[PDB]
RNA sequence: CUCAUAAAGUGCGUCGUAGUCCGGAUUGGAGUCUGCAACUCGACUCCAUGAAGUCGGAAUCGCUAGUAAUCGUGGAUCAGAAU
């Protein structure tokens, strides 16, 4: 489908009139991390429930409850108490999670405005800054309490500014300046 | 029941319930039921899945939550980096007197404070 | 110790003509000499310019800016503020 | 402003006499005046606080 | 002619202690005005937010029949800020 393109067509145009060097390093595939809304405070023992359990319809498994390295230091922390969560995986998954997420259901929220900030300054991570009321199309429109908002990151290995983000708005839109 | 930015108005007449919104209050609240059609005697345990759909939708279409405040950050960030006293009086950081500020006061401050 | 009770100073030429431009509405900038004068209502929206003693500045007058002087928001001196002359 | 007190000239513009409006002697304010004294409502109570006023008194109660 | 609506009463409804449109403080935004000005000192209120309370530590104050408690109005002083 539409993202195969993108890795052996739309790879070698981004990279001759205003690159010239060699192939490779422009962009490969290696895992890319997912992480979650800090859920301490909010409440009590609760939500990790309602947790795991939306988190695992958008995507398939269920995430791990990992706990930290038993070594306290000079903050409040016991021994023995779960927290990050965390579970990132892929193989050939990462890839379609990138054609539904923006494309359809967008533009198709409420108020989405269209331009966005300078997020990053001399790095690769990206940013991101979506509210809690979100509409997607793998979503029931009416049984789902308590909406949640997760942010969206992407990890690339570039070295300037610019070279970069031509490959973003390349199927991901809106960006105006 | 949930309707724009992540409320939870339980135990509520479907009045009052809205009011709890910080964009919406009491004239919108009679408004908003008179447009759907709701009673306003009805609690939110009552309202139907019907009655809740329409009121959503009717809600959604206002400025509310973090988009509206970052407005109000730019607002103060505007005349902040112009030469206005307004905005330095939001920092309330610059000089309050008539001596120096800068250094050698002290006298007032006391112990140096951290930067 | 500042003092006005029931008697400020408004140039009367600065004065009348700004009441001038109340005729329907406001006036584009103005230009005035005399910065001993006082901010007032009236001149509020409009933009008075104040000598610096070298050329005119366009001061917009605030009603969080009425009270004040005219003078006080010319600044006589010029610092180029050696520096970045961020914010 | 000192053009604005343009009164004072005797020959008016191209309107008829009746362009001669008023405007104060002591602060030339044009607003409230009070053609027997010729003076405005703001210069006839400080003139009249300090006596310079003849015949002019305080009404009481 | 206006300030004036007299407040309460009278008739009807709500409620009985759940922080629930009950209680309205506080705070954010918009905005009129008296005033030559109201940032510190204003009145009022649109818009939103909406706490402390369910009769509140040691102590202490006014009152006995249309009286207590409670609500609203007028006037003297006064150009004008009279809880």
């Amino acid at each position: 489908k539409l993202h195969d393109y993108y890795k052996d067509e739309v790879v070698k145009k981004l990279m001759t009139e205003f690159n010239y060097n060699s192939v490779m390093q422009v962009p490969r595939v290696e895992k890319i991390t997912l992480n979650m809304g800090v859920g301490e405070a909010i409440a009590d023992k609760k939500l990790l429930d309602n947790a795991a359990a939306d988190l695992a319809a958008i995507s398939g498994q269920k995430p791990l409850i990992t706990k930290a390295r038993k070594s306290v230091a000079g903050f409040k922390i016991r021994q023995g108490y779960p927290i990050g969560c965390k579970v990132t995986l892929r193989g050939e998954r990462m890839w379609e999670f990138f054609e539904r997420l923006i494309t359809i259901a967008v533009p198709r929220i409420r108020d989405f405005r269209g331009l966005s900030a300078k997020s990053f300054d001399g790095r690769g991570n990206y940013s991101m800054g979506v509210r809690e009321q979100i509409i997607f199309p793998e979503i029931d429109y009416d049984k789902v309490d308590r909406v949640r908002g997760l942010d969206i990151t992407i990890t690339t290995t570039a070295k300037s500014d610019e070279e970069g983000r031509a490959l973003l708005a390349a199927f991901d839109f809106p960006f105006r300046k | 029941a949930r309707i724009a930015g992540i409320n939870i108005p339980d135990h509520k007449h479907a009045v009052i319930a809205l009011t709890s919104i910080y964009g919406v209050g009491k004239t919108r609240s009679k408004a908003i039921l008179a447009a759907a059609g709701i009673a306003e005697d009805v609690k939110i345990s009552e309202l139907s899945e019907g009655q809740i759909d329409t009121l959503r939708d009717e809600v959604a279409k206002f400025v509310v939550e973090g988009d509206l405040r970052r407005e109000i950050s730019m607002s103060i960030k505007r005349l902040m980096d112009l030469g206005c006293y307004r905005g330095l009086r939001h920092r309330r950081g610059l000089p309050v007197r008539g001596q120096r500020t800068k250094t050698n006061a002290r006298t007032r401050k006391g112990p140096r404070k951290p930067i | 110790p500042r003092s006005l009770k029931k008697g400020p100073f408004i140039d009367l030429h600065l004065l009348k003509k700004v009441e001038k431009a109340v005729e329907s509405g406001d006036k584009k900038p103005l230009r005035t000499w005399s910065r001993r004068s006082t901010i007032f209502p009236n001149m509020i929206g409009l933009t008075i310019a104040v000598h610096n003693g070298r050329q005119h500045v366009p001061v917009f007058v605030t009603d969080e800016m009425v009270g004040h002087k005219l003078g006080e928001f010319a600044p006589t001196r010029t610092y180029r503020g050696h520096a970045a002359d961020k914010k | 402003r000192w053009n604005a007190v343009l009164k004072l000239q005797t020959l008016p513009r191209d309107s008829s006499p009746s362009r001669q409006r008023n405007r104060c002697r002591q602060t030339g304010r044009p607003h409230g005046f009070l053609r027997k004294f010729g003076l405005s409502r703001i210069k006839v109570r400080e003139a009249a606080m300090r006596g310079e006023i003849p015949g002019l008194k305080k009404a009481s109660w």
